[PDB]
RNA sequence: ACGAGACUCUGGCAUGCUAACUAGUUACGCGACCCCGGUCGGCGUAACUUCUUAGAGGGACAAGUGGCGUU
């Protein structure tokens, strides 16, 4: 399966054992209508691109 | 005008992955001289992004207690490490650098959320591990060797470039992704 | 951390309570307004309220503030408070009315009233919230 | 910023803009005296903010 | 002991609490509603 | 008969615009102060791009500059500041010659003579100072002066009426005898503090403004009030035209014109691409002055800009 | 009402103020060296207070604008 772009349009808070990963929604830069949350480590803001190795699995909203 | 060490170009270089468009500064504003700027980017959160990645790789480089706030010890090693770079490869070494920051850093990460679940790196956090990996292969390679940081930082920037394997930091960058993989 | 404490909040509250007239939304002046018309020992201070009264005094050209009192009360709430349309709400020319209160004022002098539209009574006894 | 002056007495603001523009739109301490100093050491530490190895046991 | 203020300066000090934000009071004037010149020597 | 247009605007103040002064000489030299220390000797090219470009920033003051006033000359310009200074400035060089010491606070206003020899500064030290251009205290007013602030002081153009107005904070518009040097008449009557008070050329009738916006009219040779004329808004400057019969008030965010003869709204100038639309007050107006003709008049807002204004018929 | 804050000292700013052979600078002159300028913490004095010192002031308040919260 290849390894899909997705953009930052809404950081929702703030995830993990010691705040250590922000929470996400990711539009996909394929499908301008998917839009799934996505746990993130380290800084980051509205509208930076994470590369995902697999848009299949999918956060629990905290 | 004409830029970096009086004799590296930006005009020559083009950031591939898209990911790190924002988050790799070497283009057009962020061409400076040196790679020494008073700067005050660790203030506030993300001005770290607008630092250029020479400049952050000089910094990233002088490590290991004796070599804190030797920067003129780094901004040489990064200097003479161009040299090489480019007498070795023919290239722009900013784009070599730029290759080795887009290879060399990790693109999903471990975390614990049992046994530590895997979570998708920031960008940021991305260019931060790259620059991390591959400055910690060079004084690693260079520690108790004949060779020089010169020499282990190019040879370290061009095998990154690559994705070489035999490169530190595409090695433990791989590594981390097989570990991320495995938790999923 | 840039919360303001009782002693700037009071102040600003008292001096725009009592010299409403000479304030406006310029900090430089409010500021230099706040030195004439009260001894605030230090500088700092001074801004501080000053720096309260001008974001209060943005308020004030907005709607009402609760914990203020000024001269006019305050041109909406004393004057337009006075608005009264051309005819009433209760100038119904055809008011709607059940055949029970029909029955009621049938039991008072007011068996015929002209305006009073009696309906068809409402059907099925069934206007209670359902349990659980 | 000794010529940003020299632009500003002896010649147009015009001239004096551009250059000073430059100075700034490129790197903004060229034009701004950096505020920061040494922070003070305080006692219980070897300088501003560290402090000595606390020992329990 | 907590000293008294004075302006003085014999029975307590001359300067008053930094908290202390005295407000002088606004002395009543009747705002004009006849345009009155008072021309005069 | 006419309606009034943009020509452009006049970038370059980082603070904003104050009393802005016109000259008789150049017409192609506007001097306006600042809300920063820095005042702008302007250079009106009258180009496509910037009707004018800015030549000589007279730098000096600690605090804002309150007010500038050029000479008949057009070879010096005076400016009071809220540090409490009065400059003298060598207008060619673009340095001080002398510099007025003895005011305790802001001085607000300042005027000059038809001589260009008797120098007045309205100051919130609730006094009125009458200067040499040698900066000696010839005389002070504390004896019957304005019980407050003093937001404007101006000069009759009659040299056989030695006669200077002064509104101030205490409601009161007061006129004095320059030569006798205290008070010839009040003129109580008007609400609220003063912000601006102006002389018309002919040095009979004079206009006074305040947050009431109640613009009143004042004779000089019988102190009498003629007519009220409601602005609507807060008035932060007034300016009669040199060669109409027209007055021109900066009133809030716009300027309404009025023909003294008459009293109707010739109109009212305002900026038209308004992008502070959802919740934002719009860039308020706080000083203006008509050119040496009288075709242009400059109006400095608290957005920075000195706003152009152009007779089209 | 105390404590918090305010407060006091301090750090950072003002070619704006008062100033200076126990602090200097820029001019001018004499002089040493280089081939008209250049170097001088070599010497001497006229202006001046930018650096210097330390006093009085001023300066910043979320004050301005834009976003989610009775806004």
């Amino acid at each position: 399966q290849p390894i899909k772009l997705a953009r930052v349009t809404k950081v929702l808070g703030r995830t993990g054992s010691q705040g250590q990963c922000t929470q996400v929604r990711v539009e996909f830069m394929d499908d301008t209508s998917r839009s799934i949350i996505r746990n993130v480590k380290g800084p980051v803001r509205e509208g930076d691109v994470l590369t995902l190795l697999e848009s299949e699995r999918e956060a629990r909203r905290l | 005008d004409i830029k970096l060490f009086g004799k590296w170009s930006t005009d020559d270089v083009q950031i591939n992955d898209i990911s790190l468009q924002d988050y790799i500064a070497v283009k057009e504003k962020y061409a400076k001289y040196l790679p020494h700027s008073a700067g005050r980017y660790a203030a506030k959160r993300f001005r770290k992004a607008q630092c250029p990645i020479v400049e952050r790789l000089t910094n990233s480089m002088m490590m290991h207690g004796r070599n804190n706030g030797k920067k003129l010890m780094t901004v040489r090693i990064v200097k003479h490490a161009f040299e090489i770079i480019h007498l070795l490869t023919g290239e722009n070494p900013l784009q070599v650098l730029v290759n080795a920051i887009i290879n060399s850093g990790p693109r999903e990460d471990s975390t614990r959320i049992v046994r530590r679940q895997a979570v998708d790196v920031s960008p940021l956090r991305r260019v931060n591990q790259a620059i991390w990996l591959l400055c910690t292969g060079a004084r690693e390679a260079a520690f108790r060797n004949i060779k020089t940081i010169a020499e282990c930082l190019a040879d370290e920037l061009i095998n990154a470039a690559k994705g070489s394997s035999n490169s530190y930091a595409i090695k433990k960058k791989d590594e981390l992704e097989r570990v991320a993989k495995s938790n999923r | 951390g840039r919360v303001r404490t009782k002693t700037v909040k009071k102040a600003a509250r008292v001096i725009i309570e009592k010299y409403y007239t000479r304030l406006g939304n310029d900090f430089h002046t409010n500021k230099r307004v706040c030195e004439e018309i009260a001894i605030i020992p230090s500088k700092k201070l001074r801004n501080k309220i000053a720096g309260y009264v001008t974001h209060l005094m943005k308020r004030i050209q907005r709607g009402p503030v609760r914990g203020i009192s000024i001269k006019l009360q305050e041109e909406e709430r004393e004057r337009r408070d006075n608005y009264v349309p051309e005819v009433s709400a209760l100038d119904q020319e055809i008011i709607e009315v059940d055949p029970d209160t029909k029955e009621m004022l049938k039991l008072l002098d007011f068996g015929s009233l002209s305006n009073l539209q009696v309906t068809q009574p409402t059907v099925g006894m069934n206007f209670k919230t359902p349990r659980g | 910023k000794a010529l940003v002056a020299y632009y500003q007495k002896y010649v147009d603001e015009a001239s004096k803009k551009e250059i000073k523009d430059i100075l700034i739109q490129y790197d903004r301490t060229l034009l701004v005296a950096d505020p920061r100093r040494c922070e003070s050491k305080k006692f219980g530490g070897p300088g501003a903010r560290a402090r000595y190895q606390k020992s329990y046991r | 002991i907590m000293l008294p203020w004075d302006p003085s300066g014999k029975i307590g000090p001359k300067k008053p609490l930094p908290d202390h934000v005295s407000i002088v009071e606004p002395k009543d004037e009747i705002l004009p509603t006849t345009p009155i010149s008072e021309q005069k020597g | 008969t006419e309606q009034m247009t943009l020509r452009g605007t006049l970038k370059g103040h980082n603070g904003w615009v104050t009393q802005i002064a016109t000259t008789p000489q150049f017409p192609d030299m506007i001097l306006s102060a600042s809300r920063d220390k820095t005042i702008i000797m302007w250079k009106l090219t009258r180009d496509e791009t910037n009707y004018g470009i800015p030549q000589r920033a007279l730098r000096g003051h600690s605090h804002f500059v309150s007010d500038v006033v050029i000479s008949s000359d057009g070879q010096f310009a005076l400016s009071g500041s809220w540090d409490g200074t009065l400059r003298l400035w060598d207008l060619t060089t673009g340095t001080t010659t002398r510099r007025f010491v003895g005011h305790t606070k802001d001085v607000l206003s300042v005027a000059f003579s038809s001589d260009n020899r008797q120098i007045v500064s309205g100051s919130r030290d609730k006094t009125i100072k009458l200067w040499n251009t040698l900066g000696v205290c010839k005389y002070t007013v504390q004896d019957e002066s304005h019980s407050e602030w003093v937001s404007c002081v101006r000069f009759s153009p009659n040299s056989s009426n030695p006669i200077i107005v002064s509104c101030g904070w205490d409601k009161l518009v007061k006129v004095w005898n320059l030569a006798n040097c205290k008070l010839k008449t009040n003129h109580i009557g008007h609400t609220g503090y003063l912000n601006t008070v102006t002389v018309s050329p002919d040095g009979s009738l004079c206009a006074s403004g305040g947050k009431d916006g109640q613009a009143m009219l004042w004779d000089l040779n019988e102190g009498k009030h003629l007519y009220t004329l409601d602005g609507g808004d807060i008035i932060n400057a007034l300016c009669f035209s040199p060669n109409r019969y027209w007055l021109c008030a900066a009133t809030g965010p716009s300027i309404k014109i009025w023909d003294l003869e008459g009293k109707i709204i010739v109109d009212e100038l305002k900026q038209e691409v308004i992008s502070t639309s959802s919740k934002a007050e719009p860039p308020q107006c706080t000083s203006l002055a008509w050119s040496a003709d009288g075709q242009t008049l400059f109006a400095g807002y608290t957005d920075n800009l000195v706003r152009v204004w152009q007779v089209t018929i």
